[PDB]
């Protein structure tokens, strides 16, 4: 529906997201990534 | 007029409450009322109209002519037609095409105005610059002619003046005159460049002034407002390129204004169910003339998805985000957080031979603030301890056209030189692009929008 | 190698005001056009001083216009100005903007002039003019003879106001006819030159202002 | 003289029958049409004239002939064809609340507040047709907007005066109808005049439903200037107020979502991700896979996942103003975690406190992937125009110029050297802290 308000008759944000590490298909293959290039080198 | 009194409508919008009759209300006729005053609406013309004439006001305009042929005495010729000007007045307020500067009319019967000036000057006007001797040697048909030459003239952007009587029909000229002389200035004026902006830049001036006397906006109004956005653009081109001294800033304010004018009849259009085929590349170009504006995004984001999704706007878009830089100082701007500030993807789209030109040359105006705030930014990563940077180094990531360019750059913001080879950043005091008590910095370009601009002509460039 | 921390559609004007503007072609807004107009329509009191020749008249009368109520029985604002001519020039220019608002009335007074026929007309519902623009000589004895009711004053428009209060008899009448009408109201003026000198005896009579001074 | 009876009753301030809503006041009206038809205007004015207990303000008998007026023509078979009584009786009615000192003004307020929820539901109705009628998109709206303006100039602070108690409520209504006709720039005056017309000690003092709704338009209103950071304490202080109110109302849930739709990217932009606990009633489960999408890419630095997302998800964010926000303020959140990642497997964990170019610029080849100068696209878009692998040295410059990342870069080296820690505490700060140290925003409390 539209943004315009209708008539009227506790934390929530993740204040520690980047200290928690969750495993993704996205980060392994860039932790590849930096792995072959140490290798190269 | 009244309220419109239609059964389609009518049914369209639907009775007020449910049933009337259980209320107790009895069907009744009623007169068709005046609609209220905020409900008028004053469409402007939109669509091709029809040129007429009186054939009393064609035939002094053709008398008159005769007149300035004959006639050899200036002075002689201008108090005559200031003669014949006070009687053709008076004919025709009393005809009814012209404003008596005193009526008070409702507004619902207000004269459409329908200019008349079939040369591209009006005759008159061109007799009155005659004495004043405020003809340029352009108008003239020979450099030594002492009255300029009705083939050749053109008219002068009037200013608004206290107590000066409404232009007659016989100075305001018809649409597709203005077109007409619109294409005189872009084949027979363009290669006169740079030595006549001030002359060019007046006259297409008044050609605006023209359509907001006669309040038009059909296709020729739009056409001839996008051709002069774009002499625009390359004129200002030619002046950096040229360097030769001009009022940049009365430049951009026209250029400005008329970008919002040209915006404001695409939405009439559009409202009307009618197209502009050419609106997405002037959109662009409203994008462009505000960089550090937030309120040209959002009105770009309400437009279509056709529009919004036309690869010149997104080419605009593309720069708006590449310019946005977050330590952006100046009197009076709120900075934004996360900025990208991509100096340096800036530099490699300006290289890239899918920009239009045109975009290239409104671009060019910013090339001394991005230049400073890539080196600012950059002057911050560096330890006390760093070596200055090399001038090759930073010709490659600026885009600078020669040594001599950088040295100047350098020399501007009092950033210290080594060996007239490299900069060292860590010299520079200046937090904003703009010194208080210097004067700024001459606008500079890119040799690579001129060498492109050379194998293209004016003209061809213009038209599109 | 170690790291070290270290155009005048953006107001929403009245459609008769606007389509009288474009007839005169007047779509070139200057600098203290720009500036003034969007707070001008927002009511707060502004003490702008602009060069001779950048339209500085008809900015005001842009303002007044835009905000002006007409009621028949009384008058809306008062332009106050010390030179006879200017004043014409300064009705002539209302003449051209209230072009398609007939039931805007403006009549002008000045010094010299028979002040019962400048009643009469007055007095006439017809004639009745809702912006008056006078001398300070001749709009303070309309004044002090209770000819002109003050009460329904909206806006105070000066035009030169240095050279106004910079005559004591005149900042005088201006100080008096001020009392006839209600506080609540706005106070504008404009000049081409304003010292230093007479902004504390301007802003006397202002409050909460928009001061520009070139 | 059922008419007489009407106006001895609108004379004493009991307004009851006073209404534009005919639903509960057509009987009245069509015994009223009945007795005053065939009556001219200037008899209606000598009517209201001579009438007794009349006060002797112009601008009060000025609304009541148009209310009579206006029973005498109304036709309720035809809405657009009753348009122009009901209009002028309404800018009458307002026009009478004007003056301070106006008789009955206290009695009057209610009636405004009526009137001025009809009006708007019948403006809207009306301009949705604005074709067939020959008037102009939003111009119903666009009037009453001027209506009220002239209304909320009138307020000036001077026991709780009957002006004062719905100043928020003309905030409120102007708003919504600046926003409404797509002219949300018109706000700005609103918001600098509200505090010093209003009288009360504290901004919390009004209606805990009048103070959610102006945040959220407050900080709507933030948000299309590219402030993030002032918009998103008002998005916040907002929603937290919300969650106090119960949930039983249901008209409160599609409130909550609807500012939601805005706070959840704000947020996003200063590096908050937020919780789907306490968000799953107002929230579709839909809307949360999409976020979460969004999330997911942001969190571990995948710019090839928001440019997809933002293409996606083009239309709807367009619609709310958002697109080329999130477009040019989500990219360098999303540099920082992919640089936070590849750091702390090359520094942290390696022991190798230089990070060489050529190293960045293959993260940056995996992230970015295809661009606009790649043979894969052809056209430039605003997806793909942007982000580039070949710059790695403008975007460590710009991490570290907004505070996000702690290193100094060597260009005639072609590396850039960080602190050697354990810690990436120390290299790469906390992206909220810094952002909002950078970038104070005003309180969250007006005054």
């Amino acid at each position: 529906e539209d943004d315009e308000f209708e008539d009227f008759p506790t934390n929530i944000w993740e204040e520690n997201w980047d200290d928690v590490e969750v495993d993704d298909d996205f980060t392994n293959e860039l932790k590849a990534e930096l792995d072959r290039y140490k290798r190269e080198n | 007029k009244y309220m419109i009194n239609d059964a389609k409508t009518i049914q369209l919008v639907g009775p007020l409450i449910s049933s009337p009759d259980n209320l107790g209300f009895q069907k009744r006729s009623h007169k068709a009322r005046e609609l209220p005053r905020f409900l008028i609406n004053q469409e402007p013309q939109l669509e091709k109209r029809a040129f007429v004439q009186d054939p009393w006001d064609k035939a002094n305009q053709e008398k008159m002519i005769s007149l300035e042929e004959s006639i050899d005495d200036l002075n002689e010729l201008y108090e005559t037609l200031k003669k014949m000007r006070n009687t053709e007045r008076s004919i025709m307020e009393e005809k009814g095409l012209v404003d008596k500067a005193d009526s008070a009319k409702d507004l619902y019967d207000a004269i459409v105005f329908q200019g008349t000036c079939l040369d591209m000057c009006p005759t008159f006007e061109r007799s009155r610059r005659n004495v004043e001797y405020t003809v340029y040697s352009y108008e003239k048909n020979q450099p030594n002619d002492k009255k300029a030459s009705r083939t050749k003239a053109l008219k002068v952007f009037a200013r608004p003046a206290a107590a000066a009587a409404p232009p007659l029909p016989s100075d305001v000229r018809p649409p597709h005159i203005l077109v007409k002389t619109l294409d005189y200035i872009v084949d027979n004026l363009l290669t006169t460049l740079p030595e006549s902006e001030g002359f060019l830049w007046d006259r297409m001036r008044s050609i605006r002034q023209d359509f907001t006397y006669q309040n038009y906006s059909g296709p020729e109004a739009v056409d001839c407002n996008e051709r002069i956005v774009r002499i625009h653009l390359l004129i200002l081109h030619i002046m950096v390129k040229s360097n030769v001294e001009f009022s940049l800033q009365q430049e951009l304010e026209q250029l400005h204004k008329s970008l919002i004018t040209l915006s404001e009849i695409y939405d009439d259009v559009r409202s009307s169910g009618g197209t502009c085929p050419n609106e997405a590349e002037f959109r662009a170009y409203a994008l462009l003339s505000k960089i550090r504006d937030p309120q040209y995004d959002e009105n770009i984001q309400r437009l279509p998805k056709h529009i919004f999704q036309d690869k010149l706007v997104q080419m605009a878009l593309c720069f708006r985000r590449v310019i946005s830089n977050s330590a952006y100082t100046e009197r009076g701007f709120v900075k934004t957080e996360n900025c990208l500030n991509f100096y340096a993807r800036f530099f490699q789209l300006m290289q890239s031979p899918s920009l239009p030109l045109l975009m290239g040359f409104f671009l060019q105006m910013h090339l001394t603030d991005i230049r400073f705030y890539a080196l600012r930014a950059l002057s911050h990563t560096l330890n006390k301890k760093h070596k200055p940077i090399p001038f090759i180094y930073l010709e490659n990531m600026l885009l600078f056209n020669n040594r001599q360019e950088i040295i100047e750059f350098c020399n501007y913001y009092s950033i210290e030189i080594i060996n007239g080879d490299a900069a060292d950043l860590k010299t520079l005091q200046h937090y904003s692009h703009k010194l208080s008590e210097t004067q700024p910095l001459k606008k500079t370009y890119l040799t690579c929008l001129e060498r492109r601009l050379q194998k293209t002509t004016y003209k061809g460039l213009i038209n599109g | 190698l170690e790291y070290s921390d270290n155009g005048f559609k953006d107001f929403l004007l009245k459609p008769e005001l606007s389509r009288a503007i474009i007839d005169c072609g007047f779509e070139h807004p200057s600098e203290v056009q720009q500036h003034t107009i969007p707070q001008s329509i927002h009511g707060t009191d502004v003490l702008c001083q602009a060069k001779s020749g950048l339209g500085k008249t008809a900015v005001f009368v842009l303002s007044t216009l835009q905000q002006l109520x007409p009621v028949p029985g009384e008058v809306a604002v008062v332009v106050i100005c010390n030179a006879r001519e200017l004043a014409y020039q300064i009705r002539n220019e209302y003449l051209r903007f209230s072009k398609y608002m007939p039931d805007v009335k403006t009549a002008v007074f000045y010094g010299g002039t028979p002040i019962s026929k400048d009643a009469e007309l007055l007095k006439n519902k017809d004639t009745a003019p809702h912006i008056v623009v006078a001398t300070p000589g001749r709009l303070k004895a309309l004044v002090r003879e209770k000819y002109i009711d003050l009460s329904h004053v909206k806006n105070f428009v000066i035009d030169e106001c240095d050279k106004v209060l910079e005559e004591l008899d005149m900042r005088r009448d201006v100080q008096e006819i001020f009392r006839a009408t209600p506080r609540d109201k706005q106070v504008m003026m404009f000049s081409a030159t304003l010292s230093q000198e007479i902004r504390p005896i301007c802003r006397r009579f202002l409050q909460n202002p928009l001061e520009i001074f070139v | 003289d059922m008419a007489n009876q009407l106006l001895d009753e609108l004379a004493h301030g009991n307004f009851s029958h006073l209404t534009l809503n005919l639903s509960q006041n057509g009987r009245e009206i069509a015994i009223l049409q009945k007795q005053l038809t065939g009556f001219d205007d200037k008899q209606l004015e000598t009517f209201v004239e001579q009438h007794p207990a009349m006060p002797n303000d112009t601008r009060f008998k000025i609304m009541c002939t148009s209310f009579l007026n206006y029973a005498r023509d109304v036709d309720p078979w035809s809405a657009w064809s009753s348009s122009d009584l009901i209009f002028e009786f309404y800018q009458c009615l307002i026009n009478c609340l004007i003056n301070d000192n106006a008789p009955h003004i206290e009695m009057l307020i209610p009636v405004a507040t009526r009137e001025t929820e009809f009006i708007i539901n019948l403006a809207g109705k009306l301009d949705s047709f604005h074709l067939q009628l020959h008037t102009r998109s939003h111009q119903f709206l666009s009037h009453i907007s001027s209506i009220l303006s002239r209304l909320f100039n009138s307020i000036k602070p001077p026991n709780i005066p009957g002006k004062q108690r719905i100043l928020l409520y003309l905030v409120n209504k102007l708003n919504n109808i600046y926003f409404r006709i797509e002219s949300p720039q018109l706000c700005s005056n609103i918001f600098k005049n509200f505090q010093p017309k209003s009288m009360l000690a504290h901004f919390n003092e009004y209606q805990l439903d009048q103070q959610i709704e102006y945040r959220y338009l407050l900080g709507r209103y933030y948000l299309l200037n590219s402030q993030v950071h002032n918009a998103f304490v008002q998005f916040n202080e907002a929603f937290q107020s919300l969650l106090n109110l119960p949930l039983t109302n249901q008209a409160i849930t599609r409130n909550g979502t609807r500012i939601l739709n805005y706070m959840i990217p704000t947020g996003l932009i200063l590096g908050k991700m937020v919780k789907w606990g306490p968000l799953r009633p107002f929230l579709s489960q839909e809307t949360i896979d999409n976020w979460s999408v969004l999330y997911k890419h942001v969190r571990y630095g995948n710019i090839q996942g928001v440019s997809l997302w933002l293409r996606q998800n083009e239309r709807h964010l367009c619609a709310r103003q958002l697109l080329i926000v999130l477009l040019e303020k989500l990219p360098m959140v999303t540099y920082r975690n992919l640089i936070k990642t590849v750091i702390k497997s090359w520094t942290t964990e390696w022991g190798q406190n230089k990070l060489p170019y050529s190293l960045i610029e293959r993260v940056l080849q995996l992230s970015i992937g295809p661009t606009f100068e790649d043979p894969g696209a052809q056209e430039i878009t605003i997806y793909n125009g942007i982000h580039s692998p070949k710059n790695v040295e403008n975007v460590l410059v710009t991490l570290i110029n907004l505070g996000l990342l702690r290193a100094n870069c060597f260009p005639q080296l072609q590396l850039c050297v960080v602190k050697k820690t354990t810690m990436i505490q120390e290299i790469v700060p906390p992206v909220n802290e810094r952002i909002t140290k950078m970038f104070p925003a005003h309180s969250h409390v007006l005054w």
